Formats: structure tokens, C-alpha cells, sequence
RNA sequence: CAGAACACCUAAUUUCGAAUCCAGCAUGAGAAGC
RNA sequence: GUUAAAACUCUUCUCAUGCUGGAUUCGAAAUUAGGUGC
């Protein structure tokens, strides 16, 4: 059972409510805006209390359109427990944050700071493809190529297995993988959000017109979002090589851009690989404080401003962007510019003096086709696609389309089989006896679970199926415990290491690797890693193959399985 | 007879809250986590001895001032039936006027109970001899119960508030020598009558 | 639970006034037929 | 009036116990008790079946059903135990209807 | 639900262009079939096939029957595509080779009270997914599960302790007790059942216990008067007066000394003092 | 009878560190912090009273030279006999006064700041670690109360004695770095048991 | 024909009938009648199979005597006794982890999770008291179940 | 297609997370109708 | 084709009352906001 809560354009609460027999599972409990109107809070508010308690909030990724009512939902105390993935983790962090800050700068508030650090209490975290058990639903997600950290969520129930799209992203995305990543398995139901935009990839004349404008005498104003979007124009400047410098003029986009780097695990397989070489090269000038902003702004040598405001309404891009309205430069709108925004009036005339240029190749959500190409990848055609979130339009126009493959929609202001995945023996009965009052009988084979059906299947069965037929280093299982021990002799790896370790395994590979790297990078500007110094008289060199040693111990543990890692680890530090 | 009264208890936590896990199997599934488990429902919440905190508070203060009070307390220690805590708690020969529910709490463990770590500091050399967790009740979380006295008299009311008061005072379970157990109660207080669910 | 049971069992082998005022308790129920019976299986018993 | 059933068995729904009594005036333990209950979610089921019904046999089982929840069922009813919820299918039948 | 046998449906029970409403039934033309609506399904049982035939107007469920092309070609043409088709009467080989191209197509097929597993590990060994199990099949009055042998060893242990606990050493079966003549057994008994020491639940226990012997007696007394090392607790219940502490404890050394004293009388003759006592037993 | 409050009122004179007890509290200020202060779900600092003031008088009555046992080496069981063991308890007995926490007046926000704290190299005179924390700050108001309940005669002072002991060595953590120093204001009141029975 | 397959050692005497307490599997093999470890073996056994195709000695008497002597101290208390009596009848693997777990001197903090005793006693023979511990509770698993309920149900009734 | 506001470098790490007491008493074993 | 055959040991009645998982034990032990520039 779903309920799709405000489900029709998110402004003023949006959230999909499965209603499984056990858990009232959440998805994507998240806000819009409208840019200016004060009720709007009460009405939040009712279907925040309507919602009810709900055992499970889920982020497909980390827009305040998907997570926006998280804190709210911590204040009203209706959540139990806040899963996402890591990297969604840290941007609602910065989210959360900023959203408060600029509702005591719009003199408010909807929730607070320490409903924010409650929301972060609660707030357990797993990366892609990592099946986690909880009430009656094997919950797992999966990448969908929108912003750093997005998925898209799998929920088998015994009453069907649901795929809550989220915003799935389009074929301009370089920082992530393209193919967005799904289920090997069924999908009963696919709760997909429709598009926004139209169908082209302009990219390099952004480096056409940032080129012709910085030799005409003139730097370039690119207005850009905070989540990913900066980052794309920024890597688009990364990749080619563009004379004269960038510059971003935006504390949160900078403190988003490196939440890039230390997560780039978690980014196109492409770049997984950048070694100590940075993604973004070291072309990007990072402006600090509002005196380098002050003097940059003032500076009028050509060069790149490629900052987030969003769409001309506050921040460092508003300090820029009036001197700039005042003159050779231009603006470069790579972003949608929504209704009631300064800049929609820069976008329509209503005039700013330098040139006016948008670009539609940086759009974040997909195209039709591709949700058409998102739809057919599918290794089974599903019963049901509840189009959800777009403009009313579009979705239309796309649901037109995919009733043409035959396969059935529910619009949101539009809207009955059971799907028992049902278990079922399949060995004798019969020969069973009694020990303590129960009817007992010991039986040896094998649960297949198939889709749709579980079946406990004996040897028989097994017979004739038999009979018809990360890039992580590697050693040895004896060199692996002979490692951890001598360097848990030598006190490197300690018991809070190994519990952090397994903490960040049954996280996910990819946040262990990422854990370990972090732990074993050494800080180029002071010299020193996170590993735990060495007990002992060992030299330099010493010490330096000794932290090597722990960073490919913990690694190539990584590639074993969840048992085996349990099974190596506590013996070393009994407690996980 | 026809009349009975219903006491609406709505008690907030202001220090930590403990109460100790008491059925074995869930007790020893936490061990292997938590040192010491706060007594939990099945339906996940937070479950709190109520009766007993007010019989012993009644007993108390009701012994110093004078009055006729037997001491349950005692170990296998019959009640006489002629206090005024065996007309309300209970006697031997008759039940208690008095069915106090347990101080079901407002919300979900997840949401109130939190795995803490309590230490022995050896008091010479200032470092830590024991280390040991323990769950607790955070401040602010909200506690329901309803105490319906069958045949009230006037002082059932009182008598209750002032006991209520006491569990202000010393605390309503678990460590109320470290300082835990520490709340408030708001009392709302009605008098039914018994033949209300009768059409 | 037999042998536990037979050993248990082994240790275990070692004039108008009446008239007006059983008139009166009959009606009352306070002597009643069941209590008849067993008075009168009492004095056929003996004394 | 059919016995509760449950639907569940005793290691699903009956845990074992430890029941005190402290002593008033040393705050220490007196005495320690085990004692079975029956945890709190769990469900049970019983059929009362109404021969020669009237108009009101309904109302009176439902209103001894909200009796039942205000006072409890079971023992140990003063110190909060057996509190429970009822919910109610009824079905008009005729007695006919094995032929 | 369809249960196989021919076709048997459990909404109305019924067992397989105008329109009769009984469960919307409606029989459309083979060139025969069957279209079925319930609030749970939108079932179609086709028949055979010959070319053009008349596919309903969404079937839910789509039972069809082939022994090839055509089979496909209706499996097309119809809107809505069916959720879970059903491939029946038909060799199974040549099922299977039909059903991998239903697959093909995406559309999922089925190849012609409750078990819980109560399991936890995964292979994904040859075509299908698994996980080696060794386990135990209860079948309790409602339900089916499947546990492993941390379960049976958790039963096993119940067991083992409540048959331990079930038989004592020499109960029932055949010296330096304390002696005392029977007027002061009557003055003590009486004294310590006024006030409740020996109270009727304890002399029905010594009964039970000395007719288990006089060891079992011995025992029992001697657990009943034990004062543990750490409370100072003797089993005893309390005697209901003033008595201070040390009368207390002389008192239950009276009661201790007096049933000792009574186990070595004859079992007639404990049974002439104890039903003064507690009439039952 | 008769029972004993002792209100007792800390101000904070030098930054006071005591440590998240709650894990959940604690593993999520680790981002931030690395020493988070113990808070409230009301975020008010809480501090443990009752172990400090029973260190206290087992070490200065030890050193006075009674029969008072030591509840704080390896498992170390109370005797029972004792005037710590009648204050705070025993293994048969329980504690006659109940210690309540210390809890601030004011929120976190007032009171609790986020610092820094580093080690420098002796050699080289350069920071070589450096690690965030949480302090209450100076002149912060924390408030509990003592409840005796069997109250003897010399309890008010014994518990004076201790939290004279408590403002000279300190309260909480990082005890030997300066981190801890209070003053303490006591009022004091004998009140009946039988006070809240109208 | 049928075979017993158990010791019948802890014969207990009910009137004039001796008596055993016990539970096993009926095997129709020789219709053996076989114990728990039989059971054990063999689901390991398959489960190997299942899998592969996808202690020092004390007397008896000298153990009555120290587990008396480490129940006065309160070394050995009836939580210890009880736990033991779980982790032995659980298995013999797991009862050696459970002591080696009790007994294990932690190498940050030099300490061992027994009870310490009760009484003035020198850390060395303190230490020794420990190493005894061990060696009982550690020859107590050579044992079978029954000696082993006989031996502790003296110090902990309901163990 | 949504948040956005004189200078660096850092912001990690390590131990413990157990031990013990108690688990008893007491009452009631009948009626009555057919 | 049995001194046959026919007739339910049925109805009424809650294992309920009394008893707080309490007591013992401080998240503290280590680490200079240091290095730069009149
Ligand atoms: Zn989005
Ligand atoms: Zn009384
Ligand atoms: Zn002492």
C-alpha cells in the first residue's frame, strides 16, 4: 500500500508513505518553495501530523525537494531512524543548515538547529547495493545519476517490490556514472517522477562564449546551483583547458565541491581513480571570506566568477553580479530560473546590460526518452508506474507515451492485485515426530528464492539443477590475519580502528574504501596520517612501509565478505 | 458504585530515566550490548512500574505522619486490610480500589532510550577501574497513565497527588541515588460514572 | 508420571421445633437437598 | 463465550519475569518473584456465539468489551497488567447453514 | 487465487461481447475464451488458438495454452500487458521454450497453512539465487517454520532442565533426627500455626516431602530453614506479632526442631498430627 | 520522621569538561567535535554529583584514618558499615541521601562553547595535534539537590566537607589541566516527610 | 536389536526401581539409542556436506574441594556457575572461549573479568586463585552433561 | 526545476564497556438447581 | 435378531488477591591556539 502525500508539485509537503504490514516506510520526505508568499508552514505542518509515525524515512537523494521536511519530521517526532547514503548525509548537513540560515535571514521558523542534530542522531547510512533487513522489506538502493550521493530506492515487501525512482539524471552528467544503476530483480511497482524540461549537449560553447568574452576585455558571471551544478561547469572547466582563471566565490559550493573530492568514490568510475591528482585539477581559486569576494568583484582582469547564489536572489553571486550588471561581460544561466527570482526578471529583461545567455545542456533531471530507456533496461515489465512529480503537462504527455508500451499509470490527482511473495515447501511432510510438544521434523537443503516466491527445495531438486549444468588489491587470507596482528601488536590498528573499520564495512565497501583512504591520506601541507603512530623504535622508512602495510591490510579485506571480515576482526578486537 | 474516578497521569522526564529490563529473554538479548536495558514493551516503548512507586510513597509519608499504616514493604509482610493504602493499593482479602497502569511512554525507545556509559573511578590514581553501559530515558519524554479508582471516596484524589509529589521528590525508578528518575507529573482528574459504556 | 502416581498411593494406604426450623431453613435454602442428602447419608452412616 | 486463543505460542509471546518488593524505608530489595506474562502486541482470538439473539446483545458485548479495556483482563490487574483493545466482527447466521 | 488441477478460481467460486454480471464475466471469441473481473484480478482464460481472434478491451492475469508464433502474437496486440502470465496444458519442454520468450519479452511467467522462515548468508551457484540451510520443519496449529539447531538447542536445554528438575534422588523410597514427645509437637505445632510460621501450604509441603521418604523431609526442612550468607533470609514465612529478632530466630529454630522431630514418628501417626492442622492432606 | 535538603548551587570558575556519556549524543558530534559536553535532550549540561562527592569522602576520611571502604578499585564491593556506605549505599542497604545531577540553569547555547586544543612538539615548538572540544564557560549556574533521608547529625558537614573538597581539586574532566574548579552555595532545610500529605 | 549408546553413570534410585533422567534420538540404524553429541556431529557433518557441494584433567573430588573453596571467596558466584552452565550445555567450544573471555588479562588494563575474592590475599596468589579458576572450570568441560549439573547444582541451585 | 553570505596549516588518536545479591511466601478446595 | 427401544451428568461460578529489577560504581585518563609578519 503507498500514499502519496502532497504528491502532485511538492510545495508545501511531499512524501510517498508505503504502507507495508509492519513498517510505515517513508521516501523522499521533502519540500519545494515557492520564492515568497506564511500559512504555507500550517499547511506543512497539518500533513507533517497527517503523515503519522513513520518507522522509516528514506532519501532518495539530497535536494530539500526530497529532504526538507526531515527535521520537521524529527521535531514531531514521527521518524524512527533517517536512511540515505553517505554522501546525501553531509549535503543535507550543509542543507539543513543553510535552509535555517536563511529562514532567520528571511526572519521565519519550520524546525530548528538542534532538531537538525536530532535529524543526525537517528541518521544511519548505506551506499549502493547494500540489501539492509528491516520490518517485513529488504530495503536497497541504487545509483540514478542525479547528484552526488542520489538514489533510487528497492523495496521488496512480501506484498510487492516497489522502486521509488527519485529524480532520475540525464546524459550531460559527467561527475556521475550514466547508466543509472537498478534492481536485478522484479518490479511490481516503479514510483517514477516525470520531467521538467524539453530534449543537445552545448557544453563546449560555454567555452565558446567564456572564451570570446575573456579575450573581448571581459570576465564571466556563471550563476549556478550549490548541489552538483557548480560542479559540473567546474569540471566542463577542468576538463578543458581555458586560459585565464576561475574563480568560485561561494563558501557552501566550495565546501560542496570538496564534499566532491573526499567522495569521489561515490562519482563516475572514471574518475573513482583520481593517486593524489585532484578531479577538478587545481585550476578552481576558491574564494574564502567576503574580503577576497570584495576585492575580486572590484579585480576586473578577465577571468571566470562560477559561484552559487542559484538564481540572483542572495549570496556572493549577487556581489558579483551587480558590478557586473553595471557593465564586455556576461551572464550564463545553467540553470532553470524559477518564478518570482531577481534573476528570471535578468533572464526576461525585466535589464541587465552584459550579455544574456542561457544554456540547457546543464539540466540535472533526465529527458523523456531516457525515463522511456530508464523504463525498458528493466529485466521485467512492471505492473504499475505512478508518475508522480513534474509539470502537470509533461507528465502527460510522457504518460501518453508509456500507456503506448502498455504498461499502466496512476496520476497523483488520478488515483488493485496482491502480490503474495509466498513461501512454500516443497519437501515431504509426513515423517514427523514429537519431543516438546512440537511437531518437528530435521530437513536438509535449499532455500531458493526465486522472484515472486521462496521455495525450500531438498536435494533432490538441487541434484537435478547441478546435474543440468573498487579495482582492490589481493593477498592471502594467513597474510591478512599475520598483518592485522603484527600491526595490532605494534598498536597501529587499534580497537576503536577495527570497530570504525567494521562500522564503515557494514556501511559498504565503497565507504570503507573511502574510510581508509582518508585515514591513510597524508596531509600534504603538515606531513601526517590518521593512523595511530607506532609503538616501538622504528625509523621513518620504517614507519612509512608499516602505514603502507595498514593501508593494503585494510584494504583487500574490503573484497572479502561481510563473514569473513566479522570472522578475521573478532578475534582482534572481540567487541565487532 | 456508580461513579469512579479516572486520573489522567501525564509525568515528563527531566533527568535521565532508568528502569531495568525485567523479562529474561530480552534482558539477556541486550547483554550482549547494553549492560543494563530499560524495561521495554514489545511494541517498542517504554515500560514503567507505577503501582508500587505509589504505594511505597503513600506508605512513607502517610507512616510519618501518624496514621495506621502496615509496611508491605517488608519482606513476605502481610497487609493488615484496614490502612488507607490497603483501600487503595490492595489488601490481602480485597483488591485495590486503585488499578494504576505502568507509565506507558508518549514515543518509541529509537527516540528516547540512549546506550550511555557509566565509569568507577579508582580514587587514588584518578583513572577508570570499571566501565559499564547502561540504556536511560532521556529529559522531555513523555510518560501516560491513568489510575481508576473504583469506589471513590474524597481522599483518593489527594491522597494520589500528594504521593505523585513524593515521585517528584525521590524519583520513580531505577538509580534515584545518582540523580536519575527525577520528574514532574500534570494530574487531570474526572469522575465517570461506572455505566458510561452501556448504550 | 504411573510409577510416581502408584508409589504416591502405596504411601497413601496408610420434635414439632425440628419440624418449624428445617420448614424455615428449606425455604431459605440454608439446609438444601444436596445438604439432606449428605445429613441423611450421615445418619444412615450412623452418629 | 470461547476461551482467548491466541495465535501465537509461548516463545513468541510468553517471556519470564522478575517481580520485586523493596523495602520502604532501606530502598533495597526485599523479596524477588519470577513471573510469566504475555507481552504487549500480541493477539488473541475468541467467538461468542448468540443463540435466540435479541436487539441489544450486541451493544451489551461491546460495551463489556470497553469495560473489559478500561479495567483490564486477567490478574495482576492493579498493578497495570492485562490492559488491552478489542475489535469486534459480528455476523447474523443461520443455524442451518452446515446442511 | 487460481488453484490447478482444469481452472479453478477463489474470489463467488467460479471454476473455468454481451455482458452477464454474476464477477464480471464476459466471453470473447477464439476464432471459447473467457475474460473474468473481481476487485482482485482481471483473469482471461483463453482456450486454444487458431489468426485474428478478439483480445479483450487490461488483463491482469493472462492463462493461455500452446504446443508457437501465435501464442506470442496474442501475447501482443493486447493492452496492458498482463502481469503474470500462466502457460499451461502443454508438453514442458516446449512450455519452457515458449516461456523463455515470454522472458524475453518481460513479462514474468508461472510454470505449472503459511510457512515462515524464521532463517538468516547467499549464494549465487548455477541459475538461481540460494543458501544451504540444515534446519527443522514445526507445524504448529496455524503455521509452518523453518528454524535452524540454535532453536532445537534451545528446546533441548528447556527439556533437559525440566526432566532434571522432575526427579530427585531417593523420593519414595526406603537416624539422628532431633527427638521430642508428641504434647510438646502438639504445644509447638499449635503456637507456630496461630501465628503463621508452619502455615497450611507448608504443612501440606511437609506432607508431599515425607511421603517421599524422610531424606526428602530432611532436605526440604533443611532448604526451608537455610538462612542464605548474603540477605540473612530463612524461607520461613514471617511469624505475624511484636517478636523482635532474637525469638525470630529462636522461633524458627522451633519450627525447624519440631517438624525434625516429627519425621521419625510413623507416617500414620504425622498424618493424626498434621490434619488437626491443614484437613486436606 | 524528618528528611534533609541540601540545595546546592555550582558556579563555574575555570572552563568545566565533563564528557557525553550517550552514544548516539556522542557519535554524532564527532563531525564537529571531539569532545562533546554531556547535554540533555533539553541541552543542559548535566553533571554526575554522587561519585565525585563519594570520592571525595572516601578519600579524605581514608585519609583521616577511619574504617571507610573504597568503592573504587577493580569490582571493589562496599562493606556496609561505614558512614560512606550509609550516605551513598551498599550492597544491602541503599544510599540514605540521593545525589541529584547537576543540571545548568541555562541551554547550551548560553553556556557550552566549542574550543580548541592542541600539542605542540617540545623540540620544534609547532602544533602537532590539534583536536575540538565542548567547555561550559566561566560563571555558569548549575543546580542540584541532596535528599537525606534517614538524616544523622553529622551529614550536612560531611557533605560540606566534600564539596569543600569538590571546589579544591575539581568537578568532572580534564582535572589536572585546570579544566573543573566551581564554587559552590549550599542552603539547607530539615523538612517532614509528611509534607506534601494535605 | 537395539543399542544404548549412553554410560549409565547418574543412576538415580526412585523406590526400588533405578532410574535415569535423560534425552536422546531413536536411530533406526541395530536401532541405535544415541545422545546430543551424535545429533551435533552429524548436522555438522551436513553441513560440510551440504556447503561442500555449492583440556586438563583434575579429580573429581579435588574438583568438589576448589569450587567450594572459589565459591567462599566468590570467585566463582552463581551468575559465573549459571553462565558457565549455559556456555557448556550450548558446547564445549564455546565454554573454552567463554573462560579464555573470563580469564583473559587484558593487555591495556591488566585486569580479569572474574569476581575478585573476599578477604585479604596477596596479588600473586590472587593471580593463582585465578589460574585455579581456569584449571577447574576449565576440567569441569572434559566432563559429560550430567556430572557437570550434579557438580553445580550444589553452589547454584537452578543452575 | 531550487536555497544562497591580512591571511593561511591543523581539528585526530587510545583504553575499557564489566561484576554481584535475591527469585520467596500466603489464602481459599465449596454450593445449588434439574 | 439383547427385560429391548428412548433419555448428552447438564446448568450457574474470571487462579484471583498482596509484593516498584531494586542495590553497588564520576566518561576520565593523554595533548600549551601553537607556528608565521617590526
Ligand atoms: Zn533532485
Ligand atoms: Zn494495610
Ligand atoms: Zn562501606
Amino acid at each position: 500500500m503507498i500514499k502519496f502525500i502532497g504528491g502532485a508539485s511538492k510545495v508545501t509537503g511531499s512524501a510517498f508513505l508505503l504502507e507495508t504490514g509492519n513498517a510505515k516506510i517513508l521516501i523522499d520526505c521533502g519540500i519545494e518553495q515557492e520564492k515568497g508568499i506564511k500559512d504555507n508552514n500550517e499547511i506543512i505542518e497539518k500533513k507533517i501530523n497527517e503523515i503519522g509515525k513513520a518507522d522509516i524515512c528514506i532519501l532518495t537523494h539530497a535536494h530539500l525537494a526530497a529532504s526538507g521536511l526531515v527535521p520537521l519530521l524529527v521535531k514531531k517526532r514521527k521518524v524512527n531512524k533517517i536512511i540515505s547514503t553517505p554522501a546525501t548525509k553531509e549535503l543535507c548537513r550543509l542543507l539543513f543548515n543553510d535552509f535555517q540560515r536563511i529562514q532567520e535571514e528571511n526572519n521565519d521558523p519550520l524546525y530548528s538547529y538542534d532538531d537538525i542534530e536530532s535529524s543526525f542522531e537517528i541518521w544511519d547510512e548505506i551506499d549502493d547495493r547494500n540489501t539492509i533487513e528491516l520490518f517485513d522489506t529488504k530495503i536497497t538502493f541504487y545509483n540514478n545519476s542525479h547528484i552526488i550521493g542520489s538514489v533510487s530506492v528497492f523495496i521488496e515487501t512480501h506484498n510487492g517490490n516497489y522502486l521509488f525512482s527519485g529524480d532520475i539524471g540525464s546524459k550531460l552528467q559527467q561527475l556521475m556514472d550514466y547508466p543509472p544503476d537498478m534492481p536485478d530483480g522484479n518490479v511490481d511497482y516503479l514510483i517514477l517522477e516525470s520531467t521538467y524540461g524539453n530534449k543537445s549537449s552545448d557544453r563546449d560553447r560555454l567555452l565558446e562564449i567564456a572564451k570570446t568574452t575573456c579575450e573581448n576585455g571581459g570576465k564571466v558571471l556563471i550563476p549556478s546551483f550549490a548541489i552538483g551544478r557548480l560542479q559540473e561547469v567546474l569540471y566542463t572547466f577542468s576538463n578543458y583547458n581555458f586560459n585565464f582563471p576561475v574563480y568560485i566565490d561561494s563558501p557552501m559550493g566550495s565546501k560542496v565541491t570538496n564534499l566532491i573530492k573526499e567522495y569521489n568514490i561515490y562519482l563516475k568510475k572514471k574518475l573513482r581513480r583520481l593517486i593524489t591528482d585532484d578531479l577538478f585539477n587545481n585550476k578552481y581559486i576558491a574564494i574564502n571570506t567576503s574580503n577576497q569576494s570584495k576585492e575580486l568583484s572590484n579585480s576586473k582582469e578577465p577571468a571566470v566568477i562560477i559561484s552559487a547564489s542559484g538564481m540572483l536572489e542572495g549570496g556572493r553571486i549577487l556581489n558579483h553580479l551587480e558590478q557586473i550588471k553595471n557593465d564586455n561581460s556576461t551572464l550564463i544561466f545553467v540553470g532553470y530560473q524559477a518564478q518570482n527570482t531577481r534573476g528570471r526578471k535578468i533572464l526576461d529583461g525585466e535589464k541587465v546590460r552584459c550579455r544574456i545567455e542561457k544554456l540547457n545542456s546543464f539540466s540535472a533531471h533526465a529527458d523523456q526518452d531516457e525515463l522511456i530507456d530508464y523504463i525498458e533496461r528493466l529485466k521485467y515489465t512492471p505492473y504499475k508506474v505512478f508518475l508522480v512529480h513534474g509539470e502537470k503537462e509533461q507528465r502527460e504527455i510522457l504518460a501518453k507515451r508509456i500507456i503506448s508500451k502498455k504498461i499502466r499509470v496512476e496520476l497523483p490527482e488520478n488515483y488493485e492485485i496482491l502480490i503474495e511473495k509466498k513461501v512454500v515447501l516443497n519437501i515431504n511432510t509426513d515423517n514427523m515426530c514429537n519431543f516438546a510438544s512440537y511437531r518437528l521434523m530435521p530437513f536438509s537443503g535449499f532455500i531458493v528464492e526465486k522472484d515472486d516466491r521462496i521455495e525450500i527445495n531438498d536435494k533432490n531438486w538441487f541434484d537435478m539443477i547441478w546435474n543440468e549444468e573498487m579495482a582492490l588489491p589481493d593477498m592471502s587470507h594467513d597474510k591478512i590475519i599475520e598483518n592485522i596482528e603484527y600491526l595490532f601488536n605494534i598498536k597501529i590498528l587499534s580497537k576503536n580502528r577495527i570497530k570504525e573499520f567494521w562500522e564503515e564495512f557494514c556501511k559498504g565497501q565503497k565507504a570503507a574504501i573511502k574510510y581508509i583512504t582518508q585515514v591513510h591520506r597524508k596531509n600534504p601541507n603538515t606531513g601526517r596520517r590518521n593512523w595511530n603512530p607506532p609503538e616501538g623504535d622504528f625509523t621513518d622508512n620504517e614507519i612509512e612501509k608499516l602505514y603502507e602495510t595498514a593501508y593494503n591490510t585494510l584494504l583487500s579485506l574490503i573484497k572479502y565478505d561481510k563473514n569473513k571480515v566479522y570472522n578475521i576482526l573478532i578475534n582482534f578486537n572481540p567487541k565487532l | 458504585a456508580k461513579t469512579m474516578k479516572k486520573i489522567y497521569v501525564t509525568m515528563k522526564t527531566l533527568s535521565p530515566l532508568y528502569t531495568g529490563e525485567v523479562r529474561r529473554e530480552d534482558k539477556e538479548a541486550a547483554q550482549k550490548r547494553v549492560n543494563f536495558p530499560v524495561r521495554k514493551t514489545a511494541t517498542n516503548k517504554v515500560l514503567i512500574p507505577f503501582k508500587g512507586a505509589l504505594r511505597s510513597a503513600l506508605e512513607i509519608m502517610l507512616k510519618a505522619k501518624g496514621e495506621n499504616v502496615c509496611d508491605t514493604g517488608e519482606s513476605r509482610a502481610r497487609p493488615c486490610g484496614r490502612c488507607v493504602t490497603c483501600s487503595l493499593f490492595g489488601s490481602m482479602g480485597r483488591a485495590g480500589r486503585a488499578s494504576v497502569d505502568f507509565l506507558i511512554s508518549n514515543d518509541t525507545k529509537e527516540q528516547i532510550v540512549r546506550e550511555s556509559t557509566h565509569l568507577r573511578i579508582e580514587r587514588q590514581t584518578k583513572s577508570a577501574s570499571d566501565t559499564f553501559k547502561g540504556e536511560e530515558v532521556i529529559e522531555g519524554a513523555t510518560f501516560t497513565a491513568t489510575i481508576t479508582i473504583s469506589n471513590p471516596q474524597e481522599k483518593d484524589l489527594s491522597l494520589i497527588q500528594s504521593a505523585l509529589k513524593f515521585i517528584e521528590e525521590n524519583g520513580i525508578g531505577g538509580w534515584l541515588n545518582k540523580g536519575y528518575g527525577r520528574v514532574s507529573f500534570e494530574v487531570k482528574s474526572e469522575d465517570v460514572a461506572t455505566d458510561r459504556f452501556l448504550k | 508420571d504411573m510409577i510416581w502416581n502408584e508409589e504416591y498411593n502405596k504411601m497413601r494406604s496408610q420434635h414439632d421445633k425440628i419440624i418449624e426450623n428445617i420448614e424455615y431453613l428449606f425455604n431459605i435454602k440454608i439446609l438444601s437437598k444436596n445438604r439432606i442428602k449428605e445429613f441423611w447419608e450421615e445418619f444412615c452412616k450412623g452418629q
